[PDB]
Formats: structure tokens, C-alpha cells, sequence
């Protein structure tokens, strides 16, 4: 057997974010949705088999909001360059015209954890039948991020993954088309 | 079903 | 724009099964890793400047220190029997479908995509057979599409120039098959 | 058998304190010094029978800092009036002329939970052989607490507690001397 | 001056050793109560207007709620077993002085103390008798002193007219003594 | 000497 099992954890500013998650190989387990105080499996079959008392990852958020605050002053003038993120689309499954399909936006290493995604059909702004995961941790210390959107397989249809950035100078525009 | 244990942070002084 | 960020990584190292657990936490301040904790270590190391106060603070607390060293048992080992329920033996039959490209010129076709997708997990074979012997060379992957909803995606392609009365053939190897898959062209 | 157990903590503004301590049949177990991030035993002998992880109570505390935050604009001028603390001096043992003893100052329902303790021998400030419990819990919202101070009985000298708090005019002043 | 406390109490109280247990928690803002967990209720009660918010959110926290109620084994039993072994059982004898007084005009002496000091645990009876008969009223007490570092003290006190051939005397039974202590005078 | 087990407070939104 060999195995992962991660436990990310963060505090974000000014954003004034925070994060708690679970990963398993590579995989999202779960995370804490930090407003609602509960726990959001990644796939709802996991409930099933297991229980997580949010309040506990709430308390180590509540630790980081004030560890970075030391950290703000044990640097002073630490802050300074960021990493701009790579964006790659791409169908879930092997795509055939009328049969409903995914398209996967997966945005790769970059830092703060802080994304503006948008879906873009025919240029237009898709905001149901979409989806995303929380920033999801990598073998350094950058991360990651998968957005995904539902749709129908045409000739005549263009897409775009629009991801927006600090390191980036204008908003990044992924495309993609069907290919018979 | 058992409860999936974390990790205590710690205070930064 | 001037973004901090605290990050925390507490990675559980799993070798074969809970036999051999290793615990190993790490901290960063934006882009920095300036702390870790080594659980074959027992206690905190700085990596940089910004990381030795705490690893100084933190280990003269052996209340503390002691903690820290019984998380290998106390979460690792712990939460793995839990997970070893349903993650560790999860299993996803991979759809295997075949078809001709160009990717090049045109006339005839020179490109055999096998697209082997929705399957878990990620380690798996496929192997490219001309008339039952296997092609080693012009072979060219996607490589593992990690898809993050616990499900992968690949494509494994062979360059070749067709000449009828020749059937090729992929094979698909994977834990959550009993037997080899094959799809022939 | 008929027991209590108290686990109390807090966290103050604007003096920015904290606490969290273990009360056991109107005793303190112990308490977790917030700065030093230790666990202090109310009795040495208690460590030997007994263990506590302090980050855990530091986190609590990092808890109620914020909680406190959130109450603060909930109540929108909810701040008011405080408790005047009752004091009250006395010996620990029966006092011999010459036999070292202890003299205990004993501060009764008051809160917020700070004050400004002083020993005064003779109308001296008197800062060696002096010890101090954290703030104790009662039946109800306010708090107790003990100061001592170590003495050599004499028939010529008098001592006083010194208390001041913000639900007090001006500095209280308990008086104590020895009578055979 | 303004100030702003934000204060919780845990209380876990125990009838007849571990068998009967019940958490308390209770909220507090500055001197107000404003919220409340009766382990015995299983749920957030407000006692107070700004003690609502919280316990309508808390509730709705089934994960939570499920905690809390545990809490009643997980800490108020759990840490009951380990104080079992040293505190349930701490015990201190007492030192009885008897000694008399005037406390009033004077010549001759009319209170007569029974000073019984430094002992645990707090429970204990202080009887006074006049030639083996039992005073029953014209006694005064200063009360249980608990002196915060696990050892309390106390006098009770008889109004009495000595007459010269009566022998008075101080009786004390406690926890910590196999036999009755007694002292005359 | 087995620990002595605490109280997870709760975050008040």
C-alpha cells in the first residue's frame, strides 16, 4: 500500500479568506464550508462512511487568522510577488454531439489561493449547470482548482474558461470547440 | 462511520 | 496588489499500509515554506529565518512536543482505518473506446487514439498490439488526467501507417478489471 | 459522591486578556498560562497524577477573541455598569508571635475579571514573598480571587490589601494586625 | 470606563460517583447570561434576546449538536475517572486549638474558640460540650473558609459563663480523622 | 495521569 493523506488548512488577506480541506491521493475528500460551519463532502457517497465535527477545523482557522498576523510583523515587508496560474480545458468524457457532456477548466499552480472564474458560451456568462472545488493542495507549496460546466455538444458552439488573476496583467482566456 | 480526527493548530507568539 | 497568506500542509506518508506512517507538517507565509515538523524527527525545524522563532517557541513545550509525535497515531493511523473502508478499495471500470486521426497531413491516417476514461485508480496499463505484437516505440500519451471528482482520463496513441489485414488492438490492464480489457481496429 | 467540574475560560477588551482553568469542588486544578502557552498547577503534587495539552485551551481562546467581536456589534451599546469587588483580609493559620505565616486577601464577586492588587506592610508596597491565583468562577456571572502574602507576626506592625477595580471610587484599602 | 467580556463556564456535575452526570454551559456577555446547553435538554436554549442568534445556528449544526451531547462522556466522565485517583480522595487533617476570649465588656471571659484550620475536604462537624453535654445553641460560627489553595478553616465559637469545676470540651470529626479529635478547656 | 480532556468552543457568526 502506498498512500496520501493531507489535511490543508489556510488564512487569507486582505481577501479575508479561509480554507480546510481533506485530500486522499491526490483527491478531494471533503472541506468546511467556513460560513456555514459544515462539512461538504466531495462526494456524497463519503457521508456514508464517515463524520467530521466542523467546530474543530473552525477553531484552527480562527488560530491561523491570528498566526498571520504575527507573521505580518515577524517579516515586515515580506510580501511581494505571486504566481500566475495555468489553465487547461477540456472535456470530462469523450465528447458525441446531443449526448450531455462536462467541461473541465483546471486551473494548475498558482498563489494566494484566490481565483474569478467565469464560463463563457458563444462569449456569453454561464452561471447554472457549473461548478467548482475549494483550492486544492499540490506537492509544493502552490495550488490548484477544478471549475466545471455542463453542456450540450454542437458543431456551430464555442467555449471559454475565463480565469483572472493577481499574477496575471489581463484576464486569461481559455477556448475550446468540438472536433468530430 | 468513525470521526475523522484533525490536527490542533498552534499560536504563533 | 499585497496578498498574506498562513498555510498549513500536514501530510500523513502511508507505506504499505499503517506498518511504516510518517507524519510531516509544513508551514508557509505566502510563497516561503519556513517551518516543517519530521515526525522521524521529533520536533519542529525551521527551513528559513521567518520559521525559526516558533520552532524555537514550539519545541520548548514538550506538553506540546508530546502531542505533536502522538498525531501519527492519533490522526495518520487513525483516520486511515477509516478511509480504508471505501477510499483505499474504491474501484471505477474505465470506458475504453478506439478511432483513427490524422494530427498531421491527411490522406489514409496515421494516428490510433485508445481513450480509456472514468476510471479509479489512477494506476493502470495500456498496451498498443500490431498483429499480436506489442509496439514499443511511437507510442504518445496525454498522460494521468486527473479529472478532481475521483475519477480519471487518458489517451494513449500510436503512430502507425495501416496496411489492411492488420488488426490492432489495445489492451487495458486495471485493478478494477478481473480481466484485461482489449478493443480491436 | 457529589462533585463539580468547571472548566472555565474568557477573553477580555480592552485589556486583552484571557483565561481558561479547571475548578474542582470550588478549587482550582490548574489554569493555562496564555503566554507562556504552559499548563500551571494549582498544587505541584497534581502533575504527577495528570497531563493537559495547552494549545488546545490557546485555541478556545483565539475562539473567544473573536466571539467577542461578533457580541460586541450584536449588543450595539450593550457595554454598562461592572461590580465593585467585596475584600477581605485575613490569616491562613492561627498567628504565634515570631512563626512565619500567610495572609490571604480575598476578592469576592466582582467583574469585569481585573484588578490591581497591593500588599502594604506598614504603608510599604511589599512585592517579595507574594503569590496570586487567576480569576476563579462562582454559582454565578462574577468572579473571586486570592492574593497572599508572606509575613513574620509582630504586635508593632500592620498591614493592608490594597484593591482597586473600575467599579470602585477609589482605591480600597482592607486593614489587618495581629492580636493576641 | 467601557468594557466587554466574553465568558463561558463548562460545569459538569456528578450525583453518585460517574452514575449520574449532566453537562452545563453557560454563556455570558459582560454580566449578563445570554445562552445555555443543558445536557439533560440535548440543545442551545437563549436565555437572553442577544443569546438567540447563536443558539438558532448552533442548532441547525446536527454534526454539532452530536458533540456537545457527547461531551458529557467525552470530558465530564473521561476527566472525572482521572480525578478519581487524587482529588475525589485528597485529605488534610485539621488542627484544633481551643483558646477563650472576651469579645464583649470583660472580666472573667464569656466566648470560648474552637479554632479547627488547614484541613480538606471541606465537609466536617465541630460539636461543643459542657460536661459531657452537648451545647446546643449559643454557638457561633465564622463559617466553611476556603482558603483558594485546597485547604479551608473555620471557628465556631460558645457564649458560655465559666464556672470554675466544668470542663469544656471542642469535638471535630472529619473525612481525614479515623477518630473524633477532642480538646478541652 | 491520563489527559484531561477540554471543551471545543464555538465560533458566533
Amino acid at each position: 500500500e502506498e498512500h496520501t493523506i493531507i489535511q490543508a488548512e489556510f488564512y487569507l488577506l486582505p481577501d479575508k479568506r479561509g480554507e480546510f480541506m481533506f485530500d486522499f491521493d491526490g483527491d478531494e475528500i471533503f472541506h468546511v464550508d467556513i460560513e456555514k460551519s459544515e462539512t461538504i463532502w466531495r462526494l456524497e457517497e463519503f457521508a456514508k462512511f464517515a463524520s467530521f465535527e466542523a467546530q474543530g477545523a473552525l477553531a484552527n482557522i480562527a488560530v491561523d487568522k491570528a498566526n498571520l498576523d504575527v507573521m505580518k510583523e515577524r517579516s515586515n515587508n515580506t510580501p511581494d510577488a505571486n504566481v500566475a496560474p495555468e489553465v487547461t480545458v477540456l472535456s470530462r468524457s469523450p465528447v458525441n454531439l446531443g449526448e450531455p457532456n462536462i467541461l473541465i477548466c483546471f486551473i494548475d499552480k498558482f498563489s494566494p489561493p484566490v481565483v474569478n472564474v467565469t464560463w463563457l458560451r458563444n462569449g456569453r456568462p454561464v452561471t447554472e449547470g457549473v461548478s467548482e472545488t475549494v483550492f486544492l493542495p499540490r506537492d509544493d507549496h502552490l495550488f490548484r482548482k477544478f471549475h466545471y460546466l455542463t453542456f450540450l455538444p454542437s458543431t456551430d458552439d464555442f467555449y471559454d474558461c475565463e480565469v483572472d488573476h493577481w499574477g496575471l496583467e489581463e484576464p486569461l482566456r481559455k477556448h475550446w470547440e468540438f472536433e468530430e | 462511520a468513525d470521526l475523522i480526527a484533525y490536527f490542533k493548530a498552534a499560536t504563533k507568539f | 496588489a499585497p496578498w498574506f497568506l498562513e498555510y498549513s500542509k500536514s501530510e500523513c506518508h502511508f507505506y504499505n499500509g499503517t506498518q511504516r506512517v510518517r507524519l510531516l507538517v509544513r508551514y508557509f507565509y505566502n510563497l516561503e515554506e519556513n517551518l516543517r515538523f519530521d515526525s522521524d524527527v521529533g520536533e519542529f525545524r525551521a527551513v528559513t529565518e521567518l520559521g525559526r522563532p516558533d520552532a524555537e517557541n514550539w519545541n520548548s513545550q514538550p506538553e506540546f512536543l508530546e502531542q505533536k509525535r502522538a498525531e501519527v497515531d492519533t490522526v495518520c493511523r487513525h483516520n486511515y482505518e477509516i478511509f480504508d473502508n471505501f477510499l483505499v478499495p474504491r474501484r471505477v471500470e474505465p470506458t475504453v473506446t478506439v478511432y483513427p486521426t490524422k494530427t498531421q497531413p491527411l490522406e489514409h491516417h496515421n494516428l490510433l487514439v485508445c481513450s480509456v476514461s472514468d476510471f479509479y485508480p489512477g494506476n493502470i496499463e495500456v498496451r498498443w498490439f500490431r498483429n499480436g505484437k506489442e509496439e514499443k516505440t511511437g507510442i504518445v500519451s496525454t498522460g494521468l488526467v486527473r479529472n478532481g471528482d475521483w475519477t480519471f482520463q487518458t489517451l494513449v496513441m500510436l503512430e502507425t501507417v495501416p496496411q489492411s489485414g492488420e488488426v490492432y488492438t489495445c489492451q487495458v490492464e486495471h485493478p478494477s478489471l478481473t480481466d484485461p480489457v482489449t478493443v480491436e481496429w
